[PDB]
């Protein structure tokens, strides 16, 4: 079976870059954070252009995309049930390793329970038990009250969108189902709103346009690509929808024709667009202005 | 020159012994203008009347006006350490919201 593509194939990680984009000035954006006193260099148009390039590599690390992960499994696993020890207890135990070498996911949580049963510490459990004993700079014991709906759609009023999805990384895991509800409505948010600019040339525009493909909604961050000028990755969005879904009408139908270029997008708007009207509207206007202006 | 204010710096009361008068008294006055946008200056005025020591200050000041360069607007362009006579003065250039941190009459 042809291998379904992955987040971090390194075909998706190269489309998934082009679309991002990048602009040194929305990636090292000045931090509201306490300041120091700024130094000076004089420099040549070789070192400046030198210096503009190792910054175009920082923003590279900078921009890496969180991982996109299924939700993890319950754990439910039953050690032992030693009932002799019923009734003696009134409150949970929970037993922590940590030894220092061992990978968190890798940890022995075990909770003996009144009744006697000792089982393996639930996730919720085990996440906050690693906060207690090996603290994550940015991530609270408590799950914060920020991530509630209301307070939720107060950021997304603000329009601070890679802010609740910076925050939803510090505390949440990327497969717990938190992390994953949170992403899932900031993504949400931004579709209805067409708000895809907020998330370029930052590390969530990849989990974005994914969650778009996978869920076949690409079409309004093609209409909104194709507005801004940018119809290279528009383009490329549309090679990365007929390459996870290989046998849509829409990927058969490039095959036929060999479609490449502005030809790929029209395609899509014929087969699988949702809103396949507004694209070829989209796509006519930026033509007609390309054309007429140049 | 509604644009400008002007601050004391220093009154003194100085002397000059006279013949008639024995010890006469004069009002050595110090100020500061400036119209908080990178023009400023000094002088001193000297009267009997501590009134009259103000309004000499005053407007000699307006004539002695130096331009001050800013760095964006908020701080010197870079430090300055300097001796003037028997003064010292070191100067840092501080980043935003670091505040006055200075002398009262280098606050002023």
């Amino acid at each position: 079976e042809v291998k379904k593509p992955a987040f971090m194939d390194e075909e998706v990680q190269r489309i998934l870059t082009k679309i991002t984009g990048l602009d040194l000035q929305k990636t090292f954006r000045p931090a509201i954070q306490p300041l120091k006193p700024p130094t000076y260099k004089l420099m040549t148009q070789a070192q400046l252009e030198e210096a503009t390039r190792l910054a175009v590599e920082a923003a590279k690390v900078r921009l890496k995309m969180p991982p996109v992960l299924e939700e993890r499994k319950p754990i439910n696993d039953v050690l032992a049930e030693d009932k002799i020890l019923e009734g003696t207890e009134t409150n949970k135990y929970v037993f922590t390793d940590i030894s220092y070498n061992i990978p968190h996911r890798e940890r022995f949580i075990v909770v003996r329970e009144p009744s006697g049963t000792l089982r393996k510490a639930s996730w919720e459990e085990r996440d906050r038990v690693i906060q207690i004993y090996f603290p994550k700079e940015g991530r609270r014991v408590l799950p914060p009250v920020i991530f509630k709906d209301e307070n939720l759609k107060t950021m997304y009023s603000q329009d601070r969108h890679a802010d609740v999805l910076n925050l939803c990384v510090a505390q949440f895991e990327p497969d717990s189902a938190e992390y994953i509800k949170v992403h899932h409505q900031t993504y949400e948010d931004i579709d209805r709103h067409g708000k895809y600019e907020l998330l370029r040339s930052t590390r969530h525009f990849g989990g974005m346009a994914w969650y778009f493909v996978n869920k076949k909604k690409i079409d309004g961050l093609l209409i909104d690509q194709i507005q801004r000028d940018l119809v290279d990755d528009a383009t490329s969005l549309v090679q990365l929808y007929h390459m996870l879904h290989p046998d849509g009408q829409s990927a058969q139908e490039a095959k036929e024709q060999a479609a490449e270029g502005v030809d790929l997008i029209k395609v899509f708007a014929k087969t699988e667009a949702q809103r396949g009207a507004y694209i070829e509207l989209a796509l006519q206007t930026y033509q007609e202005i390309v054309t007429s202006h140049s | 020159y509604e644009d400008f204010d002007t601050r004391i710096l220093e009154v003194r009361n100085v002397f000059n012994m006279t013949a008639k008068e024995g010890r006469k008294k004069s009002v050595r006055v110090l100020v500061a203008v400036g119209n908080g946008n990178g023009a400023a200056g000094f002088a001193i005025g000297k009267a009997a009347d501590r009134g009259d020591a103000f309004r000499k200050a005053k407007n000699r000041a307006i004539h002695y006006l130096h331009y001050i360069e800013r760095y964006e607007g908020h701080t010197i362009f870079h430090d300055i350490s300097l001796r003037f006579k028997r003064t010292q003065i070191r100067m840092k250039k501080q980043p935003r919201g670091y505040g006055l941190r200075c002398h009262r009459a280098i606050i002023t």
